[PDB]
């Protein structure tokens, strides 16, 4: 009962936007990564919002994979049982690991 | 002014976007997307909107 809102392209507030309006609904902090319960969060998203399903990546590991786009504000934290779980971190609204370590970037 | 009427229910989450109620009016005050930014004649809130939601109305 709702169409498929137009799409439009992400950005960094987006990024930021969207971070923030899952940190505050819950359910994904401390939450069991999986290539799935990935795909259904980024899926809804599209529909929803219109943020196409390419921007949720991540630094390959193996370790804490930093996202890639700037403003998404959840890592994917390895824990002991390589198992991975969601997690905000604030720091990321300003600091852009992966582009530290290492240019995929221009 | 351009008017149009929701045709469906929108929730924003983002300040930027305007969430709106179907059956609601909105002025619109930016065509230049698929997104437009309008103005909500209820509450006087301003937002993006996803534009296949709204009917243009000749009112």
């Amino acid at each position: 009962v709702r169409p498929q809102v137009p799409l439009r392209p992400m950005t960094y507030k987006a990024a930021l936007d969207i971070s923030h309006f899952l940190k505050e609904k819950g359910g994904l902090e401390g939450l069991i990564w999986s290539q799935r319960r990935q795909e259904i969060l980024d899926l809804w998203i599209y529909h929803t919002q219109g943020y196409f399903p390419d921007w949720q990546n991540y630094t390959p590991g193996p370790g804490i994979r930093y996202p890639l786009t700037f403003g998404w504000c959840f890592k994917l934290v390895p824990v002991e049982p390589e198992v991975l779980v969601w997690r905000f971190d604030s720091k990321l609204a300003f600091h852009h690991m992966a582009r530290e370590l290492h240019p995929e970037y221009y | 002014d351009i008017i149009v009427v929701a045709l469906y229910d929108y929730v924003s989450w983002s300040p930027d976007d305007l969430s709106f109620q179907k059956g609601d009016q909105m002025v619109v005050l930016e065509e230049s997307g698929e997104w437009w930014k309008a103005r909500s004649l209820a509450t006087r809130k301003e937002g993006y909107i996803p534009s296949n939601y709204v009917a243009r109305v000749d009112s």
